[PDB]
């Protein structure tokens, strides 16, 4: 019962914000890799999974339950498993300062439901082989869409509903890192051409070829590919920001 | 090194003014006892007062306290809501530095925020002109300007969305110190200005939101044009001061 | 009560010890330590009271009743201190029991008006006189004693202990004269409890009964009557104080 | 801690059946907090039932020990109703401390607990409809408690004020249902007292919305039975632990 | 919770009469020497120095550093009961 | 801790000191001066303008206590304690996420209410702990008849009105819970049966332990005092709560 | 100061009891040597668990096993009596008496009180074998053990105790065998056949309770073949013993008149614990005894039902009590008190 | 040592089984018992 309450879910979140901040720098094609060093073994691996995350980390039985629900994306729905633990890094360091606004964890569960719906709801608008293109691209035109929605909601919820969006735009800011670009200025000079121009497909050129237009540069992400991320994600925020105790005797 | 300690020297002290003032913002304002070094201690619930007599000694911490005295020299009442914004926008400053942008980017995204506050505390406005104090002025910025953030490129369309949540505090205080729930009455007062009231805020008499404009306190523009103004150039102020030097 | 009416009962058992043996014919001397030198020695009890600075209120107002009856009615001074820390020594086993201040106020205060009545009856004329020693204590506690075998009453214990607190000025008077103060208090009780019997005291030189009638011992009833309204004033004075607290004026 | 024997003992057991409960408290719900409990072996549970909680929890203190024993046999007969049973004996248990402070003495709070608990076994089997079913989520311990209180204002004697706050020490159930759903409870509960007073005795919270609903219309149902045996259940576990005076602890 | 102490509270019973008497028997061991014929001097430095042969209970018990204050009573209550026969100290203190 | 739960306790502790010399049969103070010059004394009326208060929230509380005591002389003692039991119910309430303001607009109302309802037993006022204990009933019943954020304010300004009656039981030295609930228990069947309509002048007996008549006993309290009393003890819990900070100079 | 830490210590234990007196008696945790929790009323399995060490207490627990052993109640009047004896004799030694001045004197107030109590008894029991006789009159026992079902275990008991009967007395309460089938329903419960109670409780933990019951039961019906004479319970027979000896302490001059007078305060003793454990006041209640036992009703006792302190007579009440079971009661009492009042400097021994 | 209390008021017994610390007094009681074997029972005499 030691440490239990609001103040267990700011450990369970360091704790889970740990294992994501280590793979938020791997994600792009110029993801700079780790060393595997064990008591024998000198591999260097940039993956994913069991050849980062299910050999390392444990600690806070938080960490070992990242890896435990990452296990579902890969084997499984293509190979898509570095984006949903930096996915659900960057959602409960949203809920970090949501719940320092005094939001109870299950309004934040919810608020990411809703979110995660709308932006699902938003990424089948984007199909175009199947597919939605964007490296970089498309938690750009999800994170516009349930950044709208969020002011139709008069519930808590809209909090959550915004925290989801400026979280979904931790995608196309750790690929703007790994590069020599400022993640930042570039996320949002590509964002705020998906509006005043509707081109969902604009992402971040991680490879400096020149065109910051998806669509023609063919990186593309299969659609239940992507389907699993925004949701997988929100389905291992819902099981760690809803968890209030860890007991060991 | 200093610039990155003088930048959260004076965002700290300012910010320490302004949880000082704070829960003594509306007509059912919180008091704040006075302990004077003599030893008597007196009441009241105005900031104009708390700060006038406040031994601040520090450089931000005064150049605060020197903004409620030209608000009330230009407007007349505006004094501790123009304190509070001048304090939160700094609280958004402090997340928008760690981001590691500089300075000269959240002073001349500022301006470029309250030049279009400007132009939205100005159509909200019944020409006599008067504005529909209460918590609108504010929630409306707030709810226009992350509309507008979205069609702005490059870092300042961080810094104006900052602008945008920092304005939900006056709102968030008049709530909480009216004996509301800040955080629900200041989403469904965002979903009921989306829908297109733009009178609504906290009636503080009944006890929650309303939109007819009878029991709802009307301001003239000075006072909320005047608060914009004075508090963005004193974070534009604030922000562009490093390395406090002895001479 | 509480630890008010328990910090005043030690004040006066205090006082009351420091001047118990001073008491009789056969009284005995104290000394006196100043600062600088010191021994002074003295068997009168007012000088040794206006001479030790005791600070308490509870004590101070002890020690002013006592000064108070000196320079009324001079005798019978330090049979006014005793009686009252006795008296308030007998209280403190019921402010143990959760017994009121009030009810034992009540009580003294009902002991008292039978207090006066037996020695309004056990008087000689030429006013009167009563039978000095101990033959008018142990007469007025023997009358006590049986006027509350109709009591009926929560307030019959603290009325019986009023009653055999009235025993502490033979208690001295024995135990000055090196007897026994256990085998012969036995025998006044015994002796009084017969018809005539109700002048037999102590010979105060001796230590041996004698029938006051006998030895020629005899008190004005007007220093014996102020002795035990003073008594029980000064002992339902210091039991009805239920605080002692900061005073600017 | 003193817990030497009377009022320290009680106070002791008091707070440590504040502890067992406040281990299980946010499980209580249909949608509630999980917990993580491990055992020796490293495996991970998650599990949002009071019930696998308390079978997977070390008690090592005497008064918790028995308040999770009559929990377990309260969930090996009847099942649902181990995490309110707990809930209610804790919160009796709480709601009397301010009052066994003084020497108000166990005796009399035992002569509380037992005929405010017939009493409110009475009202359900009489209000109680058709098996028998009665509104659940609320809507009972919010008339039950207007019900407790209404009757103890009618008594003369020291039973007022411990079967009103027998009484208050029931809106815990409808307290945490939405405490748990974070539903600003203090106002919630404040519409369910109000709309308690008027009529509707099946109003109870709402999980779907934060605002009250009527709880038998809406089939959020209850057996009445099980109530009764929880109700019945969690006042004997309170008057075991308001009847424990000393913890003699063998020597060896 | 102003002025609540019972203070002056010193040799109690026996605790007095211990004192007192090993307070005596101490004036006593000091005086023992000085008695009779072949006693022995007593020397009473002054602060200047002044050295004062001084074999005789009147003189030392009236001039000599009495650290007890017992024995300074002792002391006072003796000196002052043998002027009205002369010389009989040393005597008394024994 | 907060400067709100201060206040409360300075209120608190000059309420602990008067409170146990309020009714006609009350214990006495000491009130230790500088130099040592000691007065005892009950009538709280002269222990409020004589007791060193340094703290500002019992130097408020004096004033108001003086204020009222000034306004009429009578009652200023009782203004104390139920003020400061105020204080006491609402510090338990705001310390469970109830704004200071919510319950600053409950006890408004109550005590705005409760003298629409002393007009409802004013002939002069019963006095003894009969409007008390009425007071306490009604408003419990008009509390639960409104359904607001203030609902929870009144209830508690209900069973703080009872401070009174409880406190003149102790200095009765009959009880404190038996007599002042035969007493809640009178005044019941005086709003809900009709018939009983005159068990509303049933207040308590200070004699005898048990409730009488005080119409039929001529213990009467002029309706000017309680009124003043209910209104000025308002306005000083409304004083205290409405403080939230200490500014330092 | 010697003989001050051994009454500092039978105070000690006899306040661990003194709690679990009347049928309102608490209801401890004993931890058991193994760590099994059994929460239990009774307060001779609290001393098998205690293992009182200090020396001086262990000889109050032995007379309380003789008064266990030579008849089957009293348990508690030998601990929480004896227990009153050494705490008056501490407020009596510092006036100065002696041990051996206040010794003698209870020796004469209990030779004293074994010649008023066959003045004391009320009732009797007339047929031993009358089945309502054997329960309505057996009922106290349990009653002031397991509170509740007081008269349905009265009548199960009663009906084995009657049973097995001869025509002349040998009652052997060993016959009486207790089986504890772990069932549920405590109504359930029936006597086969030497005879046997089947005590189906629900959870073999309030059984174990009910089986000690029993024994308290039965025990009762052993001595009630014994010695028929029944004296009213519920602190009417203390109160009155308590009034007649401290008159005679009154009439009778000397030292020994203290300690005869403390021995009657000793008596009081038993209904302050029985009222102190009811919520009444302790006081209230021993004036409203005395005040009503001197006017002469010889049978009135404390009122356990009401609230507030009441005086009820306990012969038309039917809660009575057993002779010998308080002859026996206040003869180890006494022995126990004087016992551990004459020794003095607790020594240790020389390893043998 | 196990406990087994003794009621013992005499001085052969006390001497001959007691925890005398004292050197000189575990002397004067080895001398004492040794002493009251030859006339039946003096002691408690002898010691004082
Ligand atoms: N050529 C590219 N240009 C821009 N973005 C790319 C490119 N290739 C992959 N990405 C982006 O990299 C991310 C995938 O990271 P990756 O290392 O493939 O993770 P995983 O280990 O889960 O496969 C996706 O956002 C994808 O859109
Ligand atoms: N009747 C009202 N209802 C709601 N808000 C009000 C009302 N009156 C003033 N306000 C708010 O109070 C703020 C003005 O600050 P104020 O506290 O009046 O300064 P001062 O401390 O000088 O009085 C503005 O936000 C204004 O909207
Ligand atoms: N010769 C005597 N024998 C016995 N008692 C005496 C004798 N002379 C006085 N007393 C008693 O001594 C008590 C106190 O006398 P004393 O010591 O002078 O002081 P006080 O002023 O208190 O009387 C009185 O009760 C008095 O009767
Ligand atoms: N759909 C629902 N809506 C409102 N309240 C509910 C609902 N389902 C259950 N409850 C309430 O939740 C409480 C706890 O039930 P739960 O924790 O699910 O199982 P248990 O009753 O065994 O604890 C019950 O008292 C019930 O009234
Ligand atoms: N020459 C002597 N031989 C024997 N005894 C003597 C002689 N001179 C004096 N004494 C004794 O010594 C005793 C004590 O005398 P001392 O103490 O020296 O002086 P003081 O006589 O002043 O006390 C006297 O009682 C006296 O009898
Ligand atoms: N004789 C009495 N019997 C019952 N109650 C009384 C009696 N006298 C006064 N009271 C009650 O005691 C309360 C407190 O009054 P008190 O503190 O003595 O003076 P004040 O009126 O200044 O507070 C009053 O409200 C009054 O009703
Ligand atoms: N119903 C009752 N009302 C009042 N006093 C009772 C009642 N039943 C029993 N008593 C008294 O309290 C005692 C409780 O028995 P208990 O103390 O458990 O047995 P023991 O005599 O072995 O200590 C009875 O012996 C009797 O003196
Ligand atoms: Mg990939
Ligand atoms: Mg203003
Ligand atoms: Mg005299
Ligand atoms: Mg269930
Ligand atoms: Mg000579
Ligand atoms: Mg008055
Ligand atoms: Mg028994
Ligand atoms: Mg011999």
């Amino acid at each position: 019962s030691r440490l239990m309450g609001l103040e267990a879910l700011k450990s369970h979140i360091m704790a889970a914000k740990a294992v994501a901040n280590t793979m938020r720098t791997s994600l792009g094609p110029n993801g700079l890799d780790k060393m595997m060093v064990d008591k024998d073994g000198d591999v260097t691996v940039t993956n994913d999974g069991a050849t980062i995350l299910s050999m390392m980390d444990v600690d806070h039985q938080i960490a070992k339950l990242m890896v435990e629900l990452s296990k579902s994306q890969d084997d499984e729905i293509g190979d898509g498993t570095t984006g949903v633990v930096v996915l659900a890094g960057a959602l409960l360091e949203e809920a970090e300062q949501l719940l320092d606004r005094g939001i109870h964890p299950i309004r934040i569960a919810d608020g990411y439901e809703q979110a995660a719906r709308v932006a699902i709801e938003h990424l089948d608008k984007i199909s175009d082989s199947r597919v939605v293109y964007g490296g970089g691209a498309a938690e750009i035109s999800c994170a516009l869409a349930v950044s709208q929605e969020a002011d139709k909601c008069p519930t808590l919820e809209q909090y959550a509903m915004r925290a989801f969006a400026d979280a979904l735009e931790v995608i196309p800011m750790a690929l703007s890192e790994n590069s020599g670009m400022n993640p930042i200025q570039t996320m949002t000079e590509v964002r705020a051409r998906q509006v005043k121009e509707m081109n969902p497909a604009l992402g971040i050129d991680c490879l400096h070829k020149g065109t910051n237009d998806m669509k023609q540069q063919h990186v593309i992400e299969t659609l239940i590919g992507k389907k699993q991320q925004i949701s997988l994600a929100t389905q291992m925020v819902r099981m760690i920001l809803k968890i209030d105790d860890i007991r060991k005797p | 090194d200093k610039p990155a300690q003088i930048r959260f020297s004076n965002i700290s002290a300012a910010k320490a003014v302004a949880d000082a003032i704070r829960t003594s913002l509306g007509p059912k304002g919180m008091d704040k006892m006075i302990q004077d070094g003599k030893g008597d201690v007196t009441i009241t619930n105005d900031g104009a007062t708390i700060l006038k007599q406040m031994q601040v000694l520090h450089p931000a911490a005064r150049m605060l306290v020197e903004l409620s005295k030209a608000q009330d020299i230009e407007a007349g009442d505006g004094t501790t809501s123009v304190v509070i914004i001048a304090g939160s926008l700094l609280d958004s400053c402090t997340k928008l530095l760690q981001k590691g942008i500089h300075p000269t980017i959240i002073s001349e995204s500022f301006q470029k925020a309250l030049e279009k506050g400007i132009e939205i505390l100005t159509d909200m406005s019944r020409p006599v002109a008067l504005i529909a104090g209460g918590g609108a002025p504010e929630i409306e910025l707030a709810l226009r300007l992350t509309e507008y953030s979205r069609t702005l490129s490059g870092m300042e369309s961080y810094c104006v969305r900052a602008f945008a949540d920092a304005m939900e505090v006056i709102p968030s205080t008049l709530a909480e110190n009216a004996g509301l729930n800040p955080i629900s009455t200041v989403t469904e007062l965002r979903n009921r200005h989306a829908q297109g009231e733009k009178t609504a805020g906290i009636n503080v008499r009944k006890g929650g939101i309303s939109n007819i404009l009878e029991e709802l306190v009307v301001q003239p523009l000075l006072v909320s044009v005047s608060a914009l103004t004075l508090a963005t150039e004193t974070v534009r102020s604030i922000l562009k001061i490093d390395d406090v030097v002895n001479t | 009560g509480r630890k008010v009416q328990s910090g005043n009962i030690n004040a006066a058992k205090t006082i009351a010890d420091i001047i118990r043996t001073c008491l009789g014919p056969k009284s005995m001397m104290k000394m006196l330590l100043d600062p600088m030198g010191g021994i002074v020695m003295t068997n009168d009890g007012n000088a040794i009271l206006r001479e030790i600075q005791v600070q308490h209120p509870a004590a101070k107002s002890m020690i002013e009743i006592s000064r108070t009856q000196d320079e009324e009615v001079g005798d019978g001074t330090t049979s006014v201190i005793i009686l009252a820390g006795e008296m308030l020594s007998v209280a403190e086993h019921f402010l143990e029991q959760q017994m009121h201040p009030t009810v034992v106020i009540s009580a003294y205060r009902k002991a008292l008006d039978d207090m006066i009545s037996t020695l309004k009856k056990i008087s000689i004329p030429v006013p009167q006189l009563v039978p000095g020693g101990g033959a008018s204590e142990m007469a007025v506690a023997h009358a006590l004693t049986e006027k509350s075998k109709a009591m009926t009453g929560v307030e019959q214990w603290p009325y019986r202990a009023v009653a055999q607190a009235l025993e502490v000025i033979p208690r001295t008077l024995i135990q000055n004269c090196g007897a026994s103060t256990i085998r012969l208090l036995t025998s006044l009780r015994a002796k009084h409890t017969q018809e005539n019997c109700e002048t037999w005291g102590v010979n105060g030189e001796t230590g041996t009964l004698v029938d006051m009638k006998e030895l020629g011992i005899w008190e004005p009833l007007a220093v014996k009557l102020q002795t035990y309204k003073t008594a029980v004033e000064t002992a339902v004075l210091l039991l009805r104080i239920d605080d002692i607290v900061s005073g600017h004026k | 801690t003193d817990s030497s024997q009377g009022i320290p003992q009680l106070v002791s057991n008091i707070s440590a059946c504040q502890v067992i409960a406040e281990a299980v408290r946010t499980t209580l719900g249909p949608r509630g907090m999980d917990k993580l409990i491990v055992d020796g072996r490293g495996k991970a549970t998650i599990s949002n039932d009071g019930a696998t909680i308390l079978k997977l929890l070390d008690v090592v203190h005497p008064a918790a020990k028995t308040l999770v024993d009559i929990a377990k046999s309260q969930d090996a007969e009847v099942g649902d109703g181990t995490t309110s049973v707990t809930l209610l004996a804790a919160e009796f248990l709480k709601q009397v401390k301010p009052y066994v402070e003084e020497g108000l003495h166990p005796q009399i709070i035992i002569r509380a607990f037992r005929t405010a608990t017939q009493l409110a076994v009475n009202k359900i089997k009489e209000i109680a409809v058709t098996d028998s079913v009665v509104a659940g989520g609320g809507a009972i311990e919010m008339e039950l408690s207007k019900y407790l209180r209404d009757y103890s204002r009618t008594i003369p004697g020291k039973q007022q004020l411990l079967i009103g706050a027998y009484a208050k020490a029931l809106e815990i159930i409808p307290r945490q249902l939405c405490d748990n759903a974070g539903f600003d409870a203090t106002n919630i509960l404040n519409k369910l007292r109000a709309r308690h007073a008027q009529g509707g005795t099946w109003y109870g919270v709402d999980i779907n919305n934060e605002d009250i609903a009527d709880n038998f219309e809406a089939f959020v149902w209850e057996p009445a039975m099980v109530r009764i045996n929880a109700l019945t259940a969690a006042s004997e576990a309170a008057c075991l632990i308001v009847s424990v005076d000393e913890t003699i602890k063998n020597p060896r | 919770v102003k002025t609540l102490n019972p203070k002056a509270e010193v040799a109690r019973a026996q605790a007095a009469l211990a004192v007192n008497i090993s307070a005596a028997r101490g004036l006593q061991d000091v005086l023992r020497t000085n008695l009779g014929p072949k006693g022995t001097m007593k020397m009473l430095v002054s602060g200047a120095g002044d050295i004062k042969l001084t074999k005789d209970g009147n003189v030392l018990l009236h001039e000599m550093q009495i650290q007890h204050p017992t024995a300074s009573l002792i002391a006072k209550v003796a000196t002052a009961q043998d002027d009205i026969t002369g010389d009989g100290t040393t005597s008394n203190v024994l | 801790e907060t400067i709100r739960s201060q206040n409360v306790m300075a209120a608190a502790s000059i309420a602990n000191i008067v409170k146990s010399s309020l009714g006609p049969v009350g214990l006495d103070k000491m009130l230790v001066d500088d130099i040592g010059d000691v007065t005892i004394t009950n009538d709280g009326a002269t222990i409020l303008k004589l007791l060193e208060v340094e703290h500002p929230a019992a130097k408020v509380l004096c004033e108001l206590a003086d204020l009222q005591d000034k306004e009429v002389g009578d009652g200023t003692t009782s203004v104390v304690i139920i003020a400061a039991e105020l204080l006491k119910n609402a510090d338990e309430l705001v310390k469970q996420k109830i704004h200071p303001t919510s319950v600053i607009s409950g006890y408004r109302l109550a005590c705005k209410e409760a003298v629409r309802y002393i007009n409802e037993n004013l002939i002069v006022v019963p006095g003894g702990g009969a409007v008390e204990a009425a007071l306490s009933i009604y408003l419990e019943n008009y509390a639960t008849s409104m359904g607001s954020r203030e609902q929870l304010a009144i209830a508690e300004f209900a069973r703080s009105l009872l401070v009174i009656p409880n406190t003149l039981a102790v200095n009765a030295a009959q009880d404190s819970t038996d007599l002042v609930a035969k007493l809640r228990a009178f005044h019941n069947e005086a709003q809900v049966n009709p018939e009983r309509k005159n068990l509303k002048w049933i207040g308590l007996d200070l004699s005898n332990g048990k409730p009488r008549d005080n119409k039929q006993a001529g213990v009467f309290e002029p309706t000017i005092v309680k009124v003043k009393s209910l209104k000025f003890a308002t306005e000083a819990a409304i004083t205290i709560l409405r403080i939230d900070d200490l500014i330092k100079l | 100061e010697a003989v001050y830490r051994n009454i500092q210590a039978c105070k000690e234990l006899a306040q661990t009891t003194r709690t679990a007196y009347g049928p309102n008696g608490m209801n401890k945790m004993v931890i058991n040597h193994l760590e099994k929790l059994f929460v239990t009323n009774d307060a001779a399995t609290i001393l098998r668990e205690l293992e009182v060490q200090h020396p001086a207490a262990k000889m109050i627990v032995m007379a309380s096993h003789m008064q266990e052993q030579e008849v089957g109640d009293g348990t508690n009047f030998v601990l929480v009596f004896a227990g009153a004896l050494l705490e008056l004799a501490e407020e009596l030694l510092r006036i100065g008496l002696s041990v051996s001045e206040v010794i003698e004197g209870y020796e004469i107030a209990c030779r004293k009180a074994h010649e008023i109590l066959p003045n004391l008894v009320c009732c009797s029991a007339k047929n031993l074998r009358d089945i309502d006789e054997v329960s309505s009159l057996l009922r106290t026992s349990i009653m002031s053990k397991q509170y509740g079902n007081e008269v349905f275990l009265a009548k199960l008991i009663a009906q084995a105790c009657v049973s097995i009967f001869p025509d002349s007395g040998h009652f052997n309460v060993d016959n009486i065998r207790v089986c504890k089938i772990l069932g549920s329903g405590i109504s359930s419960s029936s006597v086969l056949h030497i005879s046997t109670i089947v005590l189906r409780g629900s959870t073999d933990n309030l059984m174990d309770d009910i089986e000690r019951a029993v024994d308290d039961g039965v025990n009762t019906f052993k001595v009630l073949t014994r010695d028929k004479r029944l004296v009213p319970g519920g602190g009417a027979t203390e109160i009155e013993l308590a009034k007649q000896i401290t008159s005679y302490g009154e009439t009778c001059p000397g030292l020994e008149q203290y300690a005869i007078k403390k021995f009657a305060e000793a008596f009081e003793a038993i209904p302050r614990a029985l009222a102190e454990n009811s919520g009444v006041k302790a006081n209230e209640v021993i004036s409203k005894l005395y005040a009503v036992h001197q006017e002469g009703n010889k049978n009135v006792g404390l009122d356990i039902e009401a609230e507030v302190p009441a005086v009820k007579d306990m012969l038309e009440a039917g809660i009575l009590d057993t002779y010998l079971g308080k002859y026996w009661a206040i003869k180890l009492a006494t022995n126990a008190a004087v016992t551990v009042l004459r020794v003095d400097q607790i020594i240790m021994a020389k390893p043998a």
